């Protein structure tokens, strides 16, 4: 579902695949879009942060 | 989804796209330099693609001021030249914006540069003598209405004269329309003409496209492409006869190879790039007349070097039904339109076509002159003292030729202060025939440079 | 008309049925300059035929662990990242049969002369396996070219390689046109032991001088019996390095089955450079002039299935006649220098020698055939001995062409008889001349019955002698042909023939010859 | 959807001087200056 999720919106994998900005900025951007809402499963959740 | 500019180098152009917009092949793209010295909209053109949404890009314009990161929003179709019988009497740049008169066109049917050529089916010979009045080509390469020529040579030789004589020659009295593309060429000599064709009220039948050698690769590239759709639109879709002049075609394979090690092509032998023959063939296999609709290409071809041997000659030779090729030995020797009679050649100069009258004065002129060439090292150190009666009969009716085969043309005239003139294929024949045969023997050899015409030939020896 | 303008349709409809089979895919992640590399086809095999999305096709060229790149067969512009390719599981193979006679034909095989389709009687990869050394057998048939000059000096029999070189402009494709156009005599007797079938390929040449050349060969009756395998300059490269393998391949299908065929190359040149082209966008290492290191394998690999077959394979053969474009008359450069050594012989052309007039241009003594009499028949055997030795001696002589008078009389005569021989050898364009007026103008020259024509004259002396010997004498072609040999009695018929002749024969300068 | 949102918001915080990386001979590389 993610993963379909990412394929849209490419603005969203492009500001993710940035990784000269610091990762924390990035795992925020994620939770606040992504998986900050509580139909993310946990192991996935943390998977798509790490 | 517009994309974004990731690498500069020179006139080629990186630009990363989102996944699902990667341009197409040959697409325009525009940026922005919003420099003020040089703020223009920048015209890219899509020439590769490079992988993980990259392309590769080839500027129109320079990209001096060119921005990494600046938005490119892509046109979705290729780059589009005017097309129509609005383009006559109109200078034109690779783009298809007016010179002339700015915004002139912008409402006209706009066509694609880019087209595949016209199909086997539709291509049969042409073996129609185009008579110039040019006593050497008229005589040695006889040009073909509807067929190829060129007018190949080294640097400075001639080709702009010639090729301007020609303008005076064949479109002057021309019912069709004529496409002139300058490709690479000096920007005075298209001023020149400019100005000629407006004084001779032959603009008015006749589209100009300037992408002169002050423009960078791409525009040196995709111009003569520009200017072939238009002449290919006038064969097409109004079945005119076309004049199609090109000054100079090399400037296209050059602007290749200028930008090929920035695509990371691996060079070929001498520098060109890997594509030289396919590059070259396409753009001109889009020139041929088609049965019915004839298009009479005229391309000056340069030599670098002067080496025959280089490639970019050499594949364009391929290309051609007549071949004039002037060369620097003889220009050196004073001779003017500085053709070499032996290395030019043309496929109509048959007897089955030009008669055998023709064809026999021809091949008796190209023979003294062969002789005469294989002559030149013996005279030089032996003497003339020392050859046969008949070689040295023959030495002298071969000089008196090659300054026959030098001509006064109407171009030249600020190169001789001489008016030009136009010599009949009967007379030439009439008066080649007498000079292999020796009629005029007892003239001094002087009385045969820049004449044009056994008349004039008369004049001349009396006022020797 | 009929009313198959529906049935074939209605045939189609009944007949079509796309069926789900497995595909292995790839994905375009470069594409530029004619080359697209595909991610993924992880079974494609080297030389494979790629589909992609478009229509368009492709060889799988360079297998990578990352990628295949493919060189793409046309149509390049269409091709874009992220497209799928298709493998077919087939390596470059091309139609062939009879059909192909009268056709002009793509790399593919597919037309282009805008007729109907070609009806395959089977396909063949282009890269199968030259006949080996066992499967020969030696060049004993002659192949008449119908030149004189290559006839009588330079002999190509049926099997042989002949190169024809020179630089541009000097009369190769006329010898090959010229040479094609001779077969039609040996096509209209039916036999097929006789009959050779022409594969003109066309490499780089643009399309009004492929039509043309298809116009000189209708216009000479030889298009019955000739393809032309064409890949115009506006075609891609890939078309341009195939071209020689298709042409190579629809003669090799005719000569395993008995056939005589006459593959002409024009040029190999081009074939070198789209090679060369391809190569370096593939970014394999270059050499000398740049070309691949394999260039020389690609010519040989070609030219190599040129050959007799042994009886036991039917007795057929292919006939290569490669034309290379020398620049500057540089036969060293490394093309000329490939395919010299490849071939069996060479006819050199050279553009002094077509200015000078000696057209067809073959400078002899430098040119030469390997397979030698044994391609010869033995009337042109017997006929032509002296030939090469007296145009020898009149090169080693023309330098003393001015001083007859003091030269010895063996020397004065030797010169004499060698202009006439020169003259002899010039022919025009588009004639071929069948091996008994062949076997006859040499007899003409070389035993000395144009040593009392003028020079300026030999040209006219023989083609009217000819034209008087077909027309009134024709038992002396027919037992030249027939036998093979020129018999005493059928001498002697031709010099009393030859003596009646100079008699009624006015020479232009108005002397007579007796 | 919401996701837009969270990226403008990112965006909120997500002279300009370079540093020469590589230099000699008359040739230096330049890292920054991402409006050069
Ligand atoms: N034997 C001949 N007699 C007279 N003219 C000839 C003869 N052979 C060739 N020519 C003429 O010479 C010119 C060159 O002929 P051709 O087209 O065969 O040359 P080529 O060597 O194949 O060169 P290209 O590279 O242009 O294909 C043509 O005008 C042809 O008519
Ligand atoms: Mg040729």
């Amino acid at each position: 579902r993610f993963g379909r999720v990412l394929d849209a919106e490419p603005r969203l994998s492009a500001l993710l695949s940035d990784y000269t900005t610091p990762a924390e900025g990035r795992v925020a951007l994620l939770d606040k879009a992504l998986t900050g809402r509580p139909g993310v499963n946990q192991t996935a959740a943390a998977l798509l942060s790490q | 989804t517009a994309g974004r500019v990731v690498r500069i180098t020179g006139p080629v152009v990186d630009v990363e796209f989102p996944r699902g917009s990667v341009p197409e092949l040959f697409n325009a793209l525009h940026a922005e330099i919003t420099f003020g010295a040089l703020a223009k909209t920048l015209t890219l053109e899509v020439a590769q693609h490079l992988g993980d949404s990259l392309v590769r890009c080839i500027s129109m314009q320079p990209t001096d001021g060119l921005v990494r990161g600046v938005e490119v929003t892509d046109t979705g179709a290729s780059i589009s030249v005017p097309v129509g019988d609005g383009v006559k009497g109109h200078v034109f740049n690779a783009l298809g914006d007016c010179l002339d008169d700015p915004g002139y066109g912008k409402d006209f049917e706009h066509w694609s540069i880019h087209r595949k050529p016209p199909a086997f089916s539709d291509l049969e010979p042409r073996t129609e003598m185009l008579e110039t009045g040019l006593k050497v080509v008229d005589l040695l390469t006889p040009y073909v209405r509807g067929g190829k020529i060129a007018l190949f040579g080294g640097a400075g030789v001639g080709k702009t004269v010639l090729i301007q004589e020609m303008i005076n020659r064949i479109a002057r009295n021309f019912g069709g329309t004529s496409v002139f593309a300058g490709v690479g060429e000096r920007t005075r000599e298209g001023n020149d003409l400019w100005v000629e064709l407006a004084d001779a009220n032959v603009l008015k039948d006749t589209a100009l496209v300037f992408g002169q050698m002050d423009e960078p690769p791409g525009t040196r590239m995709r111009v003569a492409l520009s200017a072939l759709t238009m002449a290919e639109f006038f064969r097409d879709e109004q079945g005119q006869d076309v004049l199609l002049f090109i000054d100079n075609i090399f400037r296209f394979t050059q602007a290749g190879s200028e930008v090929s090690t920035l695509l990371g092509r691996m060079p070929s032998a001498v520098g060109y790039q890997p594509t030289l023959a396919d590059e070259m063939g396409e753009l001109q296999e889009r020139i041929t007349s088609t049965r019915g609709r004839s298009i009479t290409s005229m391309q000056a071809v340069y030599v670098p070097a002067d080496d025959y041997t280089d490639p970019a000659p050499a594949t364009t030779f391929a290309h051609l039904d007549a071949t004039t090729e002037l060369s620097r030995a003889v220009f050196s020797k004073g001779i003017f339109p500085a053709v070499d009679p032996l290395a030019s050649s043309s496929t109509i100069l048959d007897p089955a076509i030009v008669g055998d009258e023709h064809y026999r004065v021809a091949q008796e002129v190209i023979r003294i002159l062969q002789r005469y060439k294989d002559l030149q090292d013996i005279i030089a150190i032996l003497g003339i003292d020392e050859l046969s009666e008949e070689d040295k009969q023959l030495v002298n009716r071969a000089r008196r030729i090659e300054r026959f085969l030098s001509q006064n043309m109407m171009a030249a005239e600020q190169f001789t202060g001489q008016p030009g003139s136009t010599v009949p294929l009967k007379e030439t024949i009439e008066a080649f025939d007498k000079l292999t045969k020796g009629e005029f023997d007892h003239l001094p050899e002087q009385a045969f440079f820049l004449i044009g015409g056994l008349d004039d030939l008369a004049k001349k020896a009396e006022s020797l | 008309s009929a009313a198959d303008i529906e049935g074939a349709i209605e045939d189609y409809v009944s007949s079509f049925s796309a069926d789900t089979e497995r595909e292995e895919i790839g994905t375009v992640i470069d594409a530029g300059d004619g080359i697209a590399h595909v991610e993924g086809l992880p079974s494609v095999m080297t030389q494979e035929l790629l589909e992609f999305p478009g229509g368009v096709l492709g060889v799988a060229l360079n297998l990578d662990e990352h990628s295949v790149g493919a060189v793409i067969l046309g149509e390049f512009e269409k091709i874009e990242e992220g497209q799928q390719v298709k493998r077919t599981g087939e390596v470059l193979s091309v139609p062939v049969g009879d059909a192909f006679l009268g056709r002009v034909v793509n790399p593919l095989g597919q037309p282009i002369d805008g007729q109907g389709d070609i009806a395959a009687e089977t396909r063949r990869a282009l890269e199968l396996q030259a006949p080996s050394v066992v499967q020969r057998q030696s060049v004993s048939e002659p192949l008449q070219t119908g030149i004189k000059a290559i006839d009588a000096m330079t002999p190509i029999g049926r099997g042989q390689r002949q190169l024809i070189i020179g630089d541009r402009k000097t009369g190769k494709t006329a010898v090959c046109v010229d040479t094609i156009l001779n077969q039609r005599e040996a096509w209209l007797t039916g036999d097929p032991k006789q009959q050779v079938r022409c594969v003109y390929v066309a490499i780089g040449q643009k399309g009004t001088t492929i039509a043309s050349v298809k116009r000189a060969l209708e216009e000479g009756g030889a298009m019955e019996y000739t393809t032309i395998v064409a890949a115009p300059a506006s075609d891609a490269a890939g078309f341009k390095w195939l071209a020689p393998y298709t042409g190579s391949a629809i003669g090799q299908h005719w000569m395993y089955n008995g056939k005589h065929v006459l593959i002409v190359f024009d040029d190999l040149s081009k074939q070198a450079d789209a090679y060369r082209a391809i190569s370096l966008l593939l970014r394999r290492p270059p050499g000398r002039e740049a070309f691949p290191g394999d260039v020389f394998y690609l010519h040989s690999r070609l030219l190599e299935r040129c050959a007799k077959l042994s009886d036991e394979l039917g007795g057929g053969s292919m006939t290569g006649l490669p034309i290379i474009e020398t620049k500057a008359n540089d036969i060293s450069a490394f093309i000329p220098t490939n395919v010299i050594s490849i071939t069996d012989g060479q006819c050199f052309l050279e553009s002094d020698l077509f200015n000078q007039g000696v057209r067809p241009a073959i400078n002899v003594g430098v040119s030469v055939s390997r397979v030698g009499g044994a391609a010869q028949i033995k009337a042109m055997k017997e006929v032509a001995g002296s030939l090469r030795l007296d145009l020898s001696q009149y090169r080693e002589l023309e330098a003393f062409a001015a001083f007859a008078s003091d030269l010895d009389a063996a020397s004065k005569a030797q010169l004499d008889r060698g202009a006439r021989l020169v003259e002899l050898l010039k022919q025009p364009q588009y004639s071929p001349l069948a091996v008994e007026e062949q076997v006859v103008a040499i007899f003409l020259g070389t035993q000395g019955h144009l040593d009392s024509v003028p020079v300026e004259d030999v040209q006219r002396f023989e083609s009217e002698l000819l034209e008087h010997v077909k027309a009134s004498h024709s038992d002396i072609f027919d037992g030249i042909r027939e036998t093979k040999k020129l018999s005493e009695e059928a001498e002697e018929k031709l010099v009393s023939v030859i003596n009646e002749f100079k008699k009624g024969f006015q020479a232009s300068d108005g002397s007579s010859v007796v």
